RNA sequence: CCAUGAUAAGGAUUAUAAAUUGAAAGUGUUAAUAUCAUAAUCAAAAUUUAUUAUUUAUAUUAAAUAUGUAUGUGUAGAUAAAAUAAGAA
């Protein structure tokens, strides 16, 4: 007397809350009060739900090739699937592997604002991609899979009023988003001005503002993707004092203005 | 409680359905876009202290 | 008459029937509106 | 220009709305608003102005603005004394009066019986007529499965209709407040009318032979090749072109060998390094912007580290990377970015 | 005919001036220009229709250029070409959606500070409403199907439905 | 080219009402002669329900 | 927008839609107030100047008015930028002559 | 400037040509009679 | 509405000149600083603020913020007007039946019972509630003054 | 499993079931704070008083 | 609620009594017409003129959306040709000197 | 649609015979996918220039666990001969298999070796009606 | 037409038969337009906003 | 899902959410894409600085980089399915069917019409129209002129 | 707001009366970026080359894109080993093996 | 998958002047009857369906991939369209 689509659910959050919380009673939904929404699913549910939704590259469709399965029938006929090893023999294998999914920080403008190229869409807002915690995006691990269920799918349960909540964003969301949920001011009071991965590039742009070469260091300014320390503003208008050029020397000194935790107040 | 919270709605019926009367009122033209412009207590409080 | 909604802006069934106003009365504004004037809302946002 | 024909400001309003009659009548109603609005500012201009006229000052900056020229149309470094400075200014006053009292007389034209507020010389601001847009939808009225034929003979026109009035206003000088007014009218725009503004406002540009400097072509011409598709990404450089402001005295130098050396006067080199009564070896010192002989930045002929008798490391030969990343000041990857035979054969370059 | 096209350096001259070469490529310095080397002189056509007066059609302006092999997946086509990036694909892309007000505002949000609760869709509230009128004659038509089976199929400790007839 | 019988009927009537226009008592022979009066006649709209697109309807076939 | 898209989500994106359908900047001046008396007494813009210029930038002059639409960048700003670099650009190699 | 102008309220600017909002409507609905002369 | 108000829009204006002349901004007394401060936060506003300024979010919290105060009269959405004004009665006819046009909201000062054919202060001295009637009613109003 | 509380039900025994969200005056959903804890008269079941107080 | 701008500012005439004078009413075979005006088209053309609605310059209508007709933009009133023109113009015209044409060509 | 052939028979209106603009119909079906050119053999549904690149098809992407056809645009190249492996193609009713390797295929799609109407016709799969129908045409014996 | 110097070029044709018998092929396929591709076809002609046709860019 | 509690009569309208977003991916994958056509197929020297085998090398490099994209969007816009955000109808876009302006169908179109919920204006249906252009010249004249106000008014820089 | 036909008896003003217009003016706030005062002169070299989130960002077609060229070119040489890219092969590259592969 | 509504096609006697040769009687998708099931295009695909104007002999495949078949005395039966800037009595 019981149809079920699924078998087994689970909860949102642990037990340490729970187990006091019930004793204060919630209000839910006055038409539809019982919620059962993706992030109840369990692992084996949520994996195979993630897999269908995606037309025919998304690995729940069998040719895609990351099908699992080693046999699919067309039409009472049973065709046995061809592995990938003995696919390669008239069919060359060009991998670059997880990297070549993600463009620099650079292009991000031209690409509408992802670096993501993958199938499905990647918000960098925590709550489009959200499923019991809050989603964050891997620049490095992004595969076909999408183990963290961050991607925006287009079929699956509960997507509808995400998808809307994509449409609905604003102008600078993809943007802002990638640039707050990272570079923020320290607990300490110290900015984020110094990490060791840029550290070579603001030893260049420095490097290249002493020897008078306005123009090189501000295309070497271009590249930067985080909060550059103090040092590089002095160096870069102190390069702009001897030609006399005033304009440029007060739209650097602008630019750090405001716009990155004012490190050109000095 | 509040007396200007006020039921916004019609009782749930096929009245929604079967007729073509709409369900929001239609925007207004000439209302401006609702800002923030203004002070707390606490703010007034440490400006004049 | 339907499941969707006759969205009363675009509809000139709506805007022009004798509840609203037709296209060939005066078309000038009808009242002023001052909110942001008359009670002001301290600006507090979601994000710290 | 006189009268009509000329401005340094000029507005255009323009207004659309979904009924003909709609945007007519928003056009006569905006019209009158930016006619009294028009006047107001306009007429306080003029009081400023003719106050201007009747007597005042010429500023210290505006007369050093008149007398900076190396020569004059008469050849030589022109002396403008205050009198004539206070004389132009006065001229161009004059002018501006003119065109106020233009304007304004417009303005007061348009009386209720005689009001024609298409013609520019009955009003201000005036307003032009501006095409339609007519969009036409043809389509089947049929839902039919069965018959081609049935679906076409069954095909309606419709239409989209968009009417455009614009408003033309062309003004003598440029108030923020004009702006202002005439930006905020959108708020008051009538019903399902919407806007636009076109601004075409007089800007002093500014040309520098400094940074834009007027130089002889390339002794080596550029051919079509410089050109490809591509070639805008990869061989050009987006200008202008970086020039040193910045420049290290070689030894044996006097101030007019380093004159001599960098294209300009003695004067010039002394008055850009203003500061310094002499200059020894080996220091650096303000390039002039007005020189000719100034350097770009990375000039062709690439920098070359021979391995020879080096530091003290050897005295024999350079070994590892970080020692000539010392050597030359960068970082020991863009070494091994360059050198794409000393990275593959081995780091300690056998 | 087929000939080589030639150039006279201006040092070569018995007056030195400026060759119209020499400017073409100043411009294609300036404003950055791709030269098309391959390009055929013989081909040089107006495009008749749009270009003279004489036609009803005639807008002033080259139209379209006529290259009868011109397609869109050739390179030079590529680089002079309109991005699809904020032309109306995108606006399309966005305000052209089932349920309109979607597009001005979150659904749950408007309802929630609207009326105090969130209300469902119309269709819904017919299915509920029949669900309601109809349970109230007849019964056991019916079936009884949700998302997750494991709320019916063990109920909590207390949980005694009421039995009826 | 505009040559061709409707044209010309158009040029007619042009040249007639400009000799109208210089010459006023000239237009009681051309008025009697028909030169100023004007037919109004066009081709007939363009429509997709037509094979040709303007006269022709579509083949029909007894079910 | 004043009308529809005026107050609620879409408001921000369609605002923005429309100013970079905008970013046109056009930049105009007259060649005869290029023609003037440059601050080493030499005229700035003399008549084989002008011969440079009116085959340097082809279609870009008309009736003796050099105009520049500078559409590169999403904001008006920039396309001021780019434009004034271009003029300045122009002019720098027009003045050859 | 002053937000709204003086033009509008202060009566030493008062236009005399201005005439008021009835009159000129009601004159210009008249049709005369168009039979001024005997014989037309 | 207080009109005066709009001529502190007149501020940001000034306050650019100041910079154009070289008058520094931070040369005014403390106390003028806030009133123009205040002036500032009222109207001026950015290109990037005005972006995002129209969230549906940050419309609603300002509706909210004006629910816990206990304004929400002349807010859009939260506001239902009941009362309708009839027509006019003419002694040229009764036997012409009018009915509606057009329909617009605009406030009660306009049209209102003359001060003189009213009781005397009903603020203070009757307590009135405008609400429904619970019956169903067969014609006439649906609303009626308690 | 189902049973006359959970179900869809207009009349529950002969009386308007409450259970139901659409059997309900939609005035009723609008938001409301708890009055207990404050002063007697400021409850609400004392509404017609409110404009009365001290 | 939002729908109590929709009630009925005033009350709406019953239908009372019968059809009104000469209305289409239908016998055998009858083509039936609501729309035409039984009285008023059976009038001849050459008494009462080809006019459909007052003759007045066109700028006066529009095409009414979802009704074939054409309505005044101020609804009822009207303004006579001689209003339109400066005053006493022949043939009702910007100047009296030439048409449309004639204007434009001479001018340029 | 009359018979549903698939899904979409469902959702689909033929809407008689009926004209598309050019080169665009709905529904892509080559049926001259194969048709022999002995002069234009390698300009004819196959790649516009001889000095473009093999398509996607003709390249793992990523990591596969494997696939069971390959994509018909995938061009014959002489691995598939030489390889020995299964090279599957979806047709109608199932899977074409290149089982029987050539040099003469190499070079060309796949989309071009594999005929897409077939003379062999099934009667198992027709009504009565289609099969007398058939009949008129010439088509099945009767 | 301005060329680049040095390349062997041809001059448009007088005669006819050089047109007519020359290696010139026709338009086989649809056709493309680099702007006018966006605003897909004559009879869908997409337009993102109502201006007036004739509106100009100030 | 699965028919249980759904909110919409047409489920198929879901679709157009869909539809949606296909057009998003191409935005942000377009550019991309044609890059990546323009730098594979190009033959003669890319530039100046980049020539012979330094070019096929990045071209084939290019290329490979463009095919290791996964989800990448390719598929040409005339090959997407347009469907009715109201009643989800669909129609083949350049055909009578389809109707461009409120991007709806013909269904649509008509329904939204006769019940007036869309403002149009009624024409003869047998004309060109009111408007000038289409009278003189036709669906492609006034695809002309549209070209002419987007793009040719301007004098680039 | 002294009219008391205002509405009701068929007064619908032509001119939207000036009080009014100072409501709605006083209202919406004034754009900063309006004003449009610029006394120093254009930046040539920092000001298009400014922080990523707030940059310039090049719109339209591809040529105005030429940083983000560079860009994408370098990061895709370096991402893409060459012994990967050896094996993508030209059409006539396969062709050469079938039996007649020119005419 | 049973589960009401609603707009097509279809020439047969209100005529010429300052003037329209396309109609309501309903053609898949739309709002109250529920009680078998996820069937939806994002490419490159399988002819049986009454309801469709194709290029007919000087020159003939280049860009999204684009049709290999039927020369047979303008030839059976039976069918199609039009009195509208055209020319019919
Ligand atoms: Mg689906
Ligand atoms: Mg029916």
């Amino acid at each position: 007397s019981v149809s079920g689509v699924f078998s087994k659910g689970r909860g949102i959050g642990h037990e340490a809350t729970t187990s006091i919380l019930r004793y204060i009673p919630r209000a839910r939904v006055p038409w539809q009060p019982s919620r059962f929404g993706r992030e109840n699913l369990t692992a084996a549910d949520m994996a195979r739900l993630w897999s269908r939704g995606r037309y025919r590259d998304g690995p729940g469709n069998y040719n895609s090739g990351y099908c699992t399965e080693r046999t699919h029938v067309l039409e009472e006929n049973t065709v046995s699937i061809i592995p990938r090893r003995e696919l390669e023999k008239y069919m060359p294998d060009i991998t670059i592997g997880p990297k070549a999914l993600v463009t620099p920080v650079s292009l991000m403008n031209a690409r509408n604002g992802h670096r993501v190229t993958h199938d499905l869409l990647h918000s960098y807002d925590p709550h489009i991609g959200r499923l019991g915690k809050p989603a964050v995006v891997d620049h490095d691990n992004i595969t076909v899979e999408d183990p963290n269920r961050v991607g925006l799918n287009a079929a699956t349960l509960d997507c509808r009023g995400r998808i809307y909540r994509w449409l609905r964003r604003g102008p600078f969301f993809q943007v802002d988003n990638y640039f707050r949920r990272s570079v923020k001011l320290n607990r300490d009071g110290t900015l984020p001005t110094d990490f060791v991965h840029e550290a070579p590039l603001m030893r260049k742009i420095i490097r290249l503002a002493h020897r008078g070469h306005l123009k090189a260091a501000c295309e070497e300014y271009r590249r930067v993707t985080t909060v550059p320390p103090v040092e590089v503003y002095r160096a870069l208008t102190a390069c702009c004092v001897p030609g006399a050029k005033l304009a440029d020397a007060v739209s650097i000194f602008e630019d750090g203005d405001s716009k990155l935790f004012y490190v050109s107040r000095d | 409680m509040l007396s200007q919270n006020v039921a916004k709605t019609t009782v749930p019926s096929y009245y929604m359905i079967r007729t073509n009367l709409p369900h929001r009122k239609p925007q207004n033209q000439w209302e401006g876009v609702y800002y923030y412009s203004g002070i707390t207590k606490r703010q007034r409080h440490l400006i004049l202290l | 008459v339907g499941y969707t909604p006759v969205n009363p802006d675009t509809s000139p069934m709506v805007a022009y029937s004798q509840y609203h106003w037709h296209y060939n009365l005066p078309q000038g504004m009808e009242r002023p509106h001052s909110v942001n004037r008359t009670f002001a809302a301290p600006f507090q946002s979601n994000h710290s | 220009e006189d009268g009509i024909r000329g401005s340094e400001v000029t507005y255009k309003i323009v207004l659309e709305g979904f009924w003909d009659h709609h945007v007519m009548k928003l056009a006569e109603d905006v019209c009158m608003f930016l006619k009294d609005v028009g006047r107001q500012i306009v007429e306080e201009k003029l009081v400023a102005v003719r106050r201007l006229l009747q007597g005042g000052a010429v500023d210290p900056e505006l007369l050093a603005a008149f007398n900076c020229a190396r020569a004059g149309p008469f050849g030589g470094l022109d002396e403008y004394d205050k009198e004539e400075v206070a004389n132009f200014l006065r001229s161009d006053l004059r002018r501006l009066e003119e065109q106020c009292l233009s304007v304004i007389n417009r303005c007061n034209v348009p009386v209720p019986g005689a009001t024609n507020i298409y013609d520019p010389h009955t009003s201000w601001p005036h307003v032009e007529k501006l095409e339609p847009w007519v969009r036409m939808a043809e389509f089947w009225t049929s839902s039919s499965d069965t018959s081609f034929t049935e679906l076409e003979m069954s095909t309606a026109h419709y239409e989209f209709r968009k009417f455009f009035r614009v408003i033309i206003c062309k003004l003598p000088f440029q108030s923020t407040e004009f702006e202002k007014r005439m930006y905020d009218i959108r708020h008051w725009l009538h019903r399902q009318t919407s806007c636009e503004f076109h601004t075409i406002y007089r800007r002093n540009v500014i040309h520098d032979s400094a940074v834009f400097p007027t130089e002889h072509d390339p002794a080596t011409p550029t051919t079509h090749e410089h050109h490809r598709m591509f070639s805008f990404a990869l061989d050009w450089q987006s200008a202008p072109v970086n020039r040193l402001s910045t420049d290290t005295v070689h030894e044996g130098e006097s101030w007019d060998a380093v004159a001599q050396r960098l294209g300009c006067s003695v004067g010039e080199l002394k008055d850009a390094n203003a500061e310094r009564e002499t200059i020894e070896a080996g220091v650096v010192i303000n390039v002039p912007v007005t020189a000719t002989r100034r350097l770009t930045s990375f000039g062709a002929t690439p920098l070359v580290l021979p391995l020879k008798t080096t530091s003290a490391k050897d005295g024999e030969r350079i070994r590892t990377w970080e020692e000539a990343a010392a050597i030359l000041d960068c970082t020991v990857e863009e070494l091994q970015q360059c050198n794409g035979h000393a990275a593959l054969t081995y780091q300690k370059k056998e | 005919g087929v000939h080589r096209v030639g150039y006279t350096h201006p040092s070569t001259l018995p007056v030195p001036c400026a060759q119209r070469w020499d400017l073409r490529l100043a411009r294609a310095r300036i404003f950055q220009e791709y030269i098309e080397e391959k390009a055929p002189g013989a081909w040089q056509l107006e495009d008749e229709r749009s270009m003279s007066p004489e036609f009803k059609t005639f807008t002033g302006y080259p139209m379209r250029d006529m290259r009868p092999g011109y397609g869109q997946n050739l390179p030079d086509y590529i680089m002079k070409k309109r991005l699809p990036n904020n032309t109306h694909y995108e606006l399309f892309a966005r305000r052209d959606i089932p349920n309109e007000d979607n597009a001005m505002y979150g659904k749950y949000l408007y309802d929630m500070t609207v009326h105090g609760t969130s209300l469902p869709s119309t269709y819904r509230m017919h299915k509920d409403i029949n669900k309601a009128q109809r349970n109230d004659r007849k019964l056991s038509g019916n079936r009884f199907k949700v998302l997750c089976s494991s709320g019916a199929k063990n109920p909590p400790s207390g949980w005694e439905p009421i039995p009826d007839a | 080219s505009i040559a061709n019988e409707i044209a010309a009927f158009a040029l007619r009537m042009a040249v007639a009402n400009a000799l109208v226009k210089l010459i006023p008592l000239t237009r009681i022979p051309l008025k009697k002669s028909g030169l100023l009066s004007v037919d109004r006649r066009r081709e007939r709209g363009q429509f997709p329900g037509y094979l040709d697109g303007k006269k022709v309807k579509r083949r029909f076939a007894k079910r | 927008d004043n009308l529809q898209y005026k107050r609620y989500d879409w408001q921000g994106w369609y605002q923005r839609m429309l100013d970079v359908h905008n970013r046109n900047v056009s930049l105009r001046c007259r060649i005869c107030d290029l023609q003037r008396l440059d601050g080493n007494g030499v005229q700035f813009v003399d008549m084989q100047t002008e011969r440079r210029l009116r085959i340097l930038a082809q279609h870009r002059v008309g009736m003796g008015v050099l105009k520049l639409d500078a559409d590169k960048y999403e904001d008006q700003a920039d396309n001021v930028t780019f434009g004034t670099t271009k003029l300045s650009e122009l002019l720098a190699d027009a003045r050859k002559a | 400037s002053a937000n709204i102008p003086r033009s509008v309220w202060d009566p030493a600017q008062h236009n005399p040509n201005w005439s008021d909002s009835y009159g000129h409507d009601i004159t210009n609905r008249r049709a005369w009679p168009a039979r001024k002369w005997t014989v037309g | 509405a207080n009109i005066n108000v709009v001529e502190k829009k007149k501020v940001p204006l000034v306050l650019a000149q100041m910079d154009e002349l070289g008058v520094p901004r931070t040369h005014l007394s403390r106390v003028l600083m806030d009133e123009v401060e205040d002036s500032l936060r009222k109207f001026q506003t950015y290109r990037s603020r005005f972006y995002e300024w129209g969230r549906a979010v940050k419309q609603f919290d300002f509706i909210e913020f004006r629910r816990r105060n206990g304004w929400l009269y002349d807010l859009h959405l939260m506001k239902c007007t009941t009362k309708q004004v009839g027509p006019l009665r003419d002694f040229n006819d009764p036997d012409a039946v009018q009915g509606a046009v057009a329909t617009a909201e605009i406030p009660a000062f306009f049209n209102e019972r003359p001060a003189w054919e009213r009781p005397p202060l009903e603020e203070t001295l009757y307590v009135t509630t405008n609400k429904e009637r619970y019956d169903d009613v067969r014609g006439g109003d649906i609303y009626y003054d308690d | 499993q189902a049973d006359r509380r959970t179900r869809h039900h207009m009349m529950v025994d002969g009386q308007i079931n409450p259970r139901e969200w659409f059997n309900w005056h939609p005035k009723e959903y609008q938001p409301w704070y708890f009055d207990r804890h404050k002063f007697l008269y400021e409850q609400r079941q004392y509404a017609q008083f409110h404009h009365l107080l001290c | 609620y939002y729908w109590s701008r929709y009630r009925m500012p005033t009350q709406m005439p019953k239908f009372d009594g019968p059809a009104p004078v000469a209305a289409p009413q239908s016998m055998n075979s009858t083509k039936t017409n609501e729309f035409i005006d039984p009285i008023d088209d059976k009038f001849p053309m050459s008494i009462r003129g080809p006019l459909v609605r007052p003759d007045v310059p066109e700028d006066q209508y529009v095409d009414s959306w979802y009704i074939c007709t054409s309505m005044t933009h101020h609804m009822g009133d009207y303004r006579p040709w001689s209003a339109s023109a400066p005053p006493n113009a022949f043939r009702f015209r910007p100047f009296n000197e030439f048409d449309a044409k004639g204007r434009e060509y001479v001018q340029y | 649609l009359k018979i549903a052939k698939s899904a979409f028979g469902f959702y689909l209106a033929r809407r008689g015979q009926r004209k598309y603009p050019f080169l665009r119909r709905p529904h892509i079906k080559n049926t001259h996918s194969m048709n022999p050119s002995a002069p234009y053999f390698w300009s004819f549904m196959t790649a516009k220039s001889q000095m473009a690149f093999l398509p996607e098809e003709n390249y793992i992407t990523g990591d596969w666990t494997g696939k069971f056809f390959v994509s018909k645009r995938q061009v014959y190249t002489l691995q598939h001969a030489t390889s020995g492996a299964k090279v599957r193609v979806k047709s109608f009713p199932s899977i074409f298999e290149f089982n029987s390797p050539s040099r003469w295929n190499i070079g060309k799609e796949m989309n071009t070796l594999t005929k897409p109407r077939m003379d062999l016709i099934d009667e198992q799969m027709l009504t009565k009606k289609q099969r007398l129908d058939y009949v008129r045409a010439g088509l099945l014996p009767k | 037409m301005q060329q680049i110097p040095g390349k062997v070029d041809q001059t448009p044709f007088e005669e006819d038969q050089t047109w007519l018998l020359h290696s010139i092929p026709v338009q086989q396929l649809e056709m493309h337009h680099h702007e006018k591709d966006l605003q897909d076809l004559p009879f869908i002609n997409h337009e993102q906003f109502p201006r007036s046709l004739e509106w100009n860019a100030p | 899902m699965r028919h249980i509690g759904q909110d919409v009569p047409k489920r198929h309208t879901h679709f157009v959410l869909e539809s949606r977003l296909m057009y998003e991916k191409s935005f942000r994958d377009c550019w991309l894409h044609s890059v990546c056509r323009a730098i594979s197929q190009l033959d003669e020297p890319l530039s100046k600085t980049v020539v012979g085998t330094h070019q096929k090398m990045l071209q084939r490099k290019v290329t490979c980089f463009q095919y290791n994209q996964y989800g990448l969007f390719k598929t040409p816009y005339y090959r997407l399915a347009n469907v009715d955000r109201y009643h989800a109808v669909q129609g083949v876009a350049g055909t009578r069917e389809w109707v461009p302006y409120v991007n709806v169908s013909y269904w649509t179109m008509n329904k939204m019409v006769r019940g007036g919920n869309l403002l149009v204006h009624r024409v003869h249906y047998t004309g060109w129209g009111t408007d000038s252009h289409l009278k003189k010249g036709g669906w492609e004249h006034r695809w002309n002129k549209v070209l002419q106000r987007n793009v040719l008014q301007y004098s680039r820089i | 707001s002294h009219r008391r036909d205002y509405i009701r008896m068929g007064y619908i003003p032509r001119y939207t009366p000036w009080e009014w217009i100072a409501i709605q003016e006083a209202d919406q706030p004034l754009i900063a970026e309006q004003i449009r005062q610029d006394n120093i002169g254009t930046s040539y070299f920092f000001s298009l080359n400014r922080y990523w989130r707030y940059k310039a960002s090049p719109h339209g077609y591809i040529r105005h894109f030429e940083n983000e060229v560079r860009d994408l070119l370098q990061y895709v040489d370096g991402v893409t080993p060459w012994k990967q890219a050896q094996k993508i092969r030209t059409y006539w590259e396969v062709r050469s093996h079938h039996p007649m592969p020119q005419f």
